């Protein structure tokens, strides 16, 4: 459907080599998204205690 | 004074003349800009002047017309368009006359033409320019310098215009370019200029490339410049053969067979770097496109529909020719090399990895004899290539037939991680890390588990290029062992796993690896910290006193860093310092998530004092503010209702986190913290919420903040409604009016980058409505009378859910939240809702679409809502 | 000869 | 047709 990222290929493909594509910014944004998802699951769990389904 | 002498003085090495001449040139540009431009055009067009003065004259025109900052470029084009048309015609005439009036080959006139045309081709104020350029190229009466400069001007133009304007004029410049790129031109500079021009003039040539007889000619003429003896022409022709494959797949069936295959293979086998690199990159792009086509061929086949585009399977058909070249290329490695230097040996590994994930189970019988014959070989390049070629093929095929290979390949890699050569050690550490990542249960097997741990603990002390590769293997191994024990150990948390006998000393060696003085090389400090976080998070119940020791050590380090801020002097000091603070904050989060509550109570005051001091003393810098807010959020979550003793000292920092709307990520963290804070503190959040609601309404009032902040504020309004309950009536009318205004907003359907935002805001509004209804409903067995303050809005809410029910495109969270709101409205009021819900059929469609969906919470909430609705309907 | 043109 |  959409289009993937391109950029200049000596810098674009270089982050697929070994463990080059794991700098501090990428690990930080991964730590953002897991932290968001556990809060979402906490709210979804906490809501159903009121309704009793 | 003539300006020629001023330019010659500006080129001169003495600053005593240079600065005065430069200031005179600037004052000439300020005093009368078009007269200065006219005189410089007169200087440029004369063949009798010195070439240095002409190039220095053209430099000012190039600087005046174009710039790299886009707003500066826009106002520069506007200030060009403000000049009278006759003077603009004079400089247009002189600059167009200059082409061909220079014997040197780099010329300023082509870039001057490009800037002039970029300033006014969207307004059609120069119709003669494209016929003049096409006529200059097409004229058979020689002058190679003019032809080269015109083709370079066309190539300069085609990369700077917005493509929607050149779509009008795409029939003539293609004629000029393909006339210039033909085989009979003797000068190779002309061929090189036309070949570099076609690479830019490609995105807006879709109508030409769709017609059969034109694209046949374009492909035939590009397929001749790959056989030029100049080699720069070879590189420039392969470079857009790659782009043609990338953009116009499904046209390539006629050409790929009896042309492009042989060209690309023979380019791969070359001994020149930049010519083999493009031959690798072509097949890498083919492997990208043929994986996307397979994803869509599965997705459409799930719904029973044929897909839009079928694949042709080029990469699967080319394996037996690609693999013996790709393996052989891996040996071309120098005895001294650099990490960031892209080269064909570094490209062949990435192409082999992509080929493995594309072709899957078929790649192994072509790779395995190479590793089998070159694992034992007294030469470090062939052994390093064998280890890398073994490590690339892991993610492709089926693990059930891939684990017996690595089971008997482990004792070779255990020995090979203690090699004389550093490069083989680094590659062996990488392949061991991939073994832990992709095939985890084959590594946990206790035949080789203790020597593997011994090898990794020994290799944590070696060179910085291999310790960093060891750290990711440790991070993967911890999760592998924890998940293997978590299957066995029942309900909550595993009591004892494979690494609990060795968790001590592993943790100690990581804490040693953190404090190396050479930690700035190859991400050593950060990779050690990420490994430490991943090992602490996946610990067993046996390993808890070690976690106590690590908590003490981490808090000691965090107390040390707060005194270190005044010793910073340079930019690199701040760059390393901010990374250190971010890593320490994330490690503190992972420590706080794991410690027991009775021990979590004891460290809380010094943790909040250090977080408050690092929030105060640091001069913003964004990332430490975000990490401080998220660390406080996890501290609030683990501490529960006992957090309120720290609240009144935290309140102004919460306020300034909300009030500062310049950066949106810090206020996103602040509103998420407000949600967590009210959800933890429940009814005790009453005296602090007036400033919070005022700041949230002020943030809703501003119209230049980022759009992504707006969905979260409505959801935390729902959360504070649920936390407060009966005292929400003083804010109820205001938040209901803002919810009405938010629900009455709509946006265009044309882009999914707006449709996704529309779905997100719709989910937020539905969550806010469920929050206010459940908050006013109360916690008792009978509904409170305060729900009847919402009863005029029920028809509005039902019309709103009818309006979203009428749409044909939905995210599943929309129907999942809407079913819950319908259930809340069924429980909220009496039988009067029935004569309103019977009038709209699309909600009854949605309550079946939720149950037939595959996402589980939509099914459960829709079942609950339709159960309440059927219970209400049967009570006639 | 230029021979070919696009239109 | 195509005649490389
Ligand atoms: N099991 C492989 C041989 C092999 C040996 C060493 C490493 C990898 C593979 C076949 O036969």
């Amino acid at each position: 459907m959409s289009t993937n990222e391109n950029a200049n290929t000596p810098a674009a493909r270089l982050h697929r080599f070994k463990n080059k594509g794991k700098d501090s910014t990428e690990m930080r944004r991964r730590r953002i998204e897991v932290n968001v998802e556990l809060r979402k699951a906490k709210k979804d769990d906490q809501m159903l205690k009121r309704r009793n389904v | 004074m003539e300006l020629i002498t001023i330019l010659e003085k500006t080129v001169s090495p003495d600053r005593l003349e240079l600065e005065a001449a430069q200031k005179f040139l600037e004052r000439a540009a300020v005093e009368n800009l078009p007269t200065f431009l006219v005189e410089l055009s007169r200087v440029l067009a004369n063949p009798g002047n010195s070439q240095v003065a002409r190039v220095a004259a053209g430099l000012q025109i190039k600087n005046s017309l174009t710039s790299k900052d886009p707003d500066i470029k826009a106002q520069y084009q506007q200030r060009w368009l403000a000049i009278d048309a006759n003077a603009r015609r004079e400089v247009k005439n002189y600059v167009l006359h200059t082409l061909g009036t220079e014997t040197y080959r780099p010329s300023s006139a082509s870039q001057c033409v490009a800037g002039i045309a970029c300033a006014e081709i969207p307004v059609n104020q120069w119709p003669e320019l494209i016929p003049q350029l096409v006529a200059n190229v097409t004229n058979p009466n020689s002058t190679e310098h003019m032809k080269e400069s015109t083709l370079e001007a066309i190539g300069y133009i085609c990369q700077d215009i917005d493509p929607e304007q050149l779509q009008d004029k795409s029939n003539e410049i293609l004629t000029a370019i393909i006339q210039g790129m033909r085989k009979e031109e003797p000068s190779n500079n002309v061929k090189l200029a036309a070949t570099n021009a076609l690479l830019n003039s490609l995105e807006f040539t879709k109508a030409n490339f769709d017609k059969e007889s034109e694209r046949h000619f374009i492909m035939q003429v590009v397929c001749e410049a790959t056989q030029c003896p100049d080699t720069r022409v070879r590189v420039a022709a392969l470079q857009n053969l790659v782009k043609i494959m990338s953009l116009y797949y499904q046209y390539m069936e006629t050409y790929m067979g009896p042309a492009l295959f042989a060209i690309t293979i023979e380019a791969m086998k070359s001994d020149i770097d930049e010519v083999a690199l493009q031959g690798i990159e072509f097949w890498s792009n083919v492997c990208d496109e043929e994986m996307d086509l397979a994803i869509e061929a599965s997705e459409a086949a799930e719904q029973g529909r044929p897909p839009e585009h079928t694949s042709k399977f080029y990469a699967k058909g080319a394996l037996q020719y690609l693999v013996p070249i790709l393996t052989q290329t891996l040996t071309k490695q120098d005895e001294n090399d650099d990490d960031d230097d892209w080269n064909p040996c570094k490209a062949a590994g990435v192409c082999l990895m992509l080929l493995a994930t594309c072709c899957e189970d078929d790649i192994v019988p072509h790779v395995l004899p190479f590793i089998k014959e070159h694992i034992k070989n007294p030469d470090w390049r062939y052994r390093d290539a064998a280890v890398m070629a073994f490590g690339c093929i892991l993610e492709g095929p089926e693990p059930s037939q891939l684990k017996p290979l690595v089971i008997q390949a482990m004792p070779t890699l255990i020995e090979l991680m203690k090699d004389p050569s550093v490069v083989v050690r680094d590659t062996a550490a990488w392949t061991v890390g991939r073994i832990c990542e992709l095939l985890p249960e084959a590594a946990i097997n206790d035949v080789y588990l203790a020597p593997l741990l011994q090898c990794l603990i020994e290799g944590l002390s070696a060179e910085p290029r291999v310790a960093s590769n060891v750290c990711w293997a440790f991070s993967s191994l911890a999760e592998a062992a924890y998940e293997a024990a978590d299957v066995a150990d029942d309900q909550e948390e595993p009591a004892t796993y494979c690494l609990s006998s060795s968790f001590e000393l592993i943790v100690q060696k990581l804490l040693e690896t953190t404090d190396r003085p050479d930690g700035h090389q190859n991400n050593l400090r950060s990779s050690a910290y990420e490994s430490l976080m991943e090992i602490v998070k996946n610990s067993a119940k046996d390993c808890y006193p070690a976690v106590q020791k690590t908590t003490l050590v981490i808090m000691e380090r965090l107390q040390q860093v707060l005194q270190m801020e005044s010793h910073i002097q340079s930019t690199s000091d701040r760059i390393q310092f901010n990374d250190l603070q971010s890593l320490l904050c994330a490690t503190l989060q992972n420590v706080l998530r794991k410690v027991q509550h009775q021990d979590a109570l004891q460290i809380s005051d010094v943790v909040m004092a250090s977080l408050l001091r690092m929030f105060q003393s640091t001069a913003g810098s964004g990332g430490v503010q975000e990490d401080a807010l998220m660390a406080v959020s996890t501290l609030v979550e683990v501490l529960g209702g006992e957090f309120l003793k720290y609240m009144e000292a935290f309140k102004p920092f919460l306020g300034i986190g909300l009030k500062n709307y310049a950066e949106y990520q810090v206020c996103l963290a602040a509103v998420g913290l407000v949600g967590d804070l009210c959800r933890a503190l429940q009814s005790n959040i009453i005296p602090f919420c007036d400033e919070v609601m005022q700041l949230l309404l002020e943030n809703l009032g501003n119209e230049n903040v980022h759009r992504s902040v707006k969905p979260q504020i409505l959801s935390v309004f729902g959360d504070i409604a649920l936390a407060i309950g009966g005292e929400f009536k003083k804010y109820l009318e205001v938040v209901l009016n803002t919810l009405q205004q938010a629900s009455q907003a709509q946006v265009d359907k044309s882009d999914y980058d707006m449709v996704d935002y529309l779905n997100e805001l719709r989910e937020s509004c539905l969550e806010a409505y469920t929050g206010i209804v459940q908050g006013l409903k109360g916690d008792q067995e009978n509904v409170h009378p305060d729900v009847m303050l919402v009863q005029p809005r029920v028809e509005f809410i039902l019309s709103f859910i009818d309006h979203i029910a009428g749409d044909e495109d939905h995210t599943d969270g929309v129907v999942a939240c809407a079913a819950g709101l319908i259930g809340d409205l069924c429980t909220a009021f009496g039988k009067d809702v029935l004569k309103l819900v019977e009038a709209r059929p699309m909600i009854h469609e949605l309550l079946t679409e939720g149950r037939r969906s595959k996402t589980n919470k939509a099914k459960t909430l829709a079942r609950w809502a339709t159960k309440e609705l059927r219970k209400l309907k049967n009570q006639a | 000869k230029p021979a070919f043109s696009f239109g | 047709a195509f005649s490389f």
